[PDB]
């Protein structure tokens, strides 16, 4: 029940990543020539570029937005071992200005993500050496200053990370890390770290044993007040997992919360290496893209079972 | 009545509200319903209908209300919020 | 004399324009007599700085518009009754359509 259209946007080079703002009125796209462009939607519904500049010495992988409450902030990770933070200042032509650069990585910075709003202005970066670094800006009015708050070693090449968007008062912060190592040995590829208030340190909580193939993308789904967490894993086949916390005994509060892991959907319609996965706002529709040049939309049904609902092709031609 | 209430609660069907009422059992039934379908608008509007003060003090009800308000803010339906 | 005539005819913009561009020290200083307001966060009850929008102790955006739920940098309109307010145009447009405090306090800030 999904139809496609082509947006009249002109690009000269190959597009690596596209990202939306919170309200869905601003777009950020990174191209193959170390260039970043920002697009705005008019009241009529048309898109117009508003800024463009070159950022790093190496290739640019990912660019993401921050929450509007902190202003207009973009974060970009690059192959040249850097992660840059940009803020828009207008005096009206937009004039984006770099405010800070994080260079603590010893390998290529593979991915960068923003923390959920209710935890302040935090940022996370996973590198190729197996290191996840979490920074925080103590003052929201001075973005030029950042401090390295936490550092975690994964012993495997990190490839993607995702925060837990839950904002309940009973869920500790959670971050999940994937890997794309293709070692012949059968080793786990997805680990989850849960913050501990009693120690103020992140510790490993659960590791997905059933996942052994290289992983390219991992995505939590929006909580929306449910009683459990939904995770999506992109591999040779799209997989969906549900994690339910167990009732913590009041006798003693100890380490990480124990979880029950159940798989609820495993699709192999791409017949290739699935590359990207994403959720809608309500966490009820899953979008997946793989090497077959097709985009597939999955949704639940009356019987609470997962089945495909849409198939499209990269050219925009419907199937 | 006990058996019917239990089998309605475990399934999350909304017709069981008549049985449980706006109590903790109603909260559990509504939570199951939300888990099944992901609708918070109906839950938020229902739970405000003259519910006892203890019911409104539950964490889950307020979490649903906050999520709905955030959803309204996302679509820029400011006046309706 | 010119300022008095302008004020008699109720032309405030021209009067203030004359005052700003005046070549006399006294007339220039006429406009700066007790026109500075002091604001405090209602949560921590502490006074705020003059160049920031975040509470020093609360670490909260104390200047979030009641309608658009965004941080307000510039003009802020405030009601003396319910201690609520926000953007000038947002509040004006909202009060043109209803008669309730948009924060949902119950106060009829513009009675009838
Ligand atoms: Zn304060
Ligand atoms: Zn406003
Ligand atoms: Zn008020
Ligand atoms: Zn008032």
């Amino acid at each position: 029940m999904f139809v496609a259209r082509s947006i009249a946007a002109d690009h000269k080079d190959l597009i690596h990543d596209v990202s939306f703002d919170f309200h869905g009125r601003r777009m950020a796209t990174c191209s193959s020539d170390q260039s970043v462009k920002v697009w705005d939607k008019s009241e009529s519904g048309d898109w117009h570029c508003t800024a463009s500049w070159k950022t790093h010495s190496g290739s640019v992988w990912r660019v993401t937005w921050a929450h509007p409450e902190f202003g207009q902030v973009l974060a970009s990770c690059s192959f040249d071992r850097t992660a840059a933070v940009w803020e828009e200042i207008v005096g009206g032509q937009s004039h984006w200005v770099k405010r800070t650069t994080l260079v603590d990585s010893r390998t290529s910075v593979t991915d960068v993500k923003f923390a959920p709003k209710h935890m302040g202005l935090m940022l996370a970066t996973c590198s190729a050496d197996g290191i996840v670094r979490i920074y925080e800006a103590p003052d929201v009015m001075n973005l030029s200053q950042w401090s390295l708050q936490h550092e975690i070693s994964c012993k495997l090449s990190c490839s993607c990370i995702s925060w837990n968007p839950s904002s309940s008062r009973a869920h500790s912060p959670m971050i999940a890390v994937g890997s794309d190592d293709s070692s012949p040995n059968a080793m786990a590829k997805v680990q989850i770290f849960e913050y501990n208030e009693n120690t103020r340190k992140y510790a490993k909580a659960e590791t997905l044993m059933t996942v052994t193939d290289p992983v390219h993308d991992i995505a939590f789904a929006p909580n929306l007040g449910r009683s459990f967490h939904i995770l999506a894993i992109a591999t040779k086949d799209v997989r969906i997992f549900t994690l339910k916390p167990v009732r913590k005994e009041l006798t003693s509060s100890g380490g990480p919360t124990k979880f029950e892991i159940h798989i609820v959907a495993q699709f192999d319609n791409h017949n290739s290496q699935v590359w990207r996965v994403s959720w809608n706002i309500t966490g009820t529709v899953l979008a997946s893209s793989g090497d077959d040049g097709c985009v597939r939309l999955w949704k639940a049904n009356y019987m609470d079972n997962w089945k495909c609902t849409g198939i499209l092709k990269g050219n925009g031609s419907p199937v | 009545i006990e058996k019917l209430t239990n089998e309605m609660k475990e399934a999350g069907n909304l017709e069981g509200i008549l049985l449980t009422g706006l109590t903790k059992d109603g909260v559990d039934l509504m939570e199951s319903y939300v888990d099944r379908t992901g609708d918070v608008q109906t839950a938020s509007y229902c739970m405000l209908q003259g519910s006892p003060l203890d019911v409104l003090k539950d964490e889950r009800v307020q979490y649903w209300i906050e999520n709905y308000r955030n959803l309204l803010d996302a679509w820029r339906f400011w006046h309706k919020r | 004399s010119y300022i008095d005539l302008l004020q008699r005819f109720r032309l405030w913009n021209v009067s203030n324009e004359v005052v700003k561009l005046s070549t006399s020290r006294a007339v220039s200083c006429l406009n700066q007599a007790s026109t500075t307001l002091h604001v405090n966060c209602s949560h921590c009850k502490r006074p705020m700085s003059s160049r920031g929008w975040v509470c020093d102790r609360c670490h909260r955006c104390a200047s979030m518009c009641a309608v658009c739920h965004h941080v307000v940098k510039g003009l802020f309109v405030w009601c003396q009754g319910c201690s609520h307010g926000g953007h000038l145009q947002h509040i004006m447009k909202w009060l043109e359509g209803s008669s309730h405090c948009p924060a949902g306090c119950g106060h009829l800030c513009e009675y009838s």
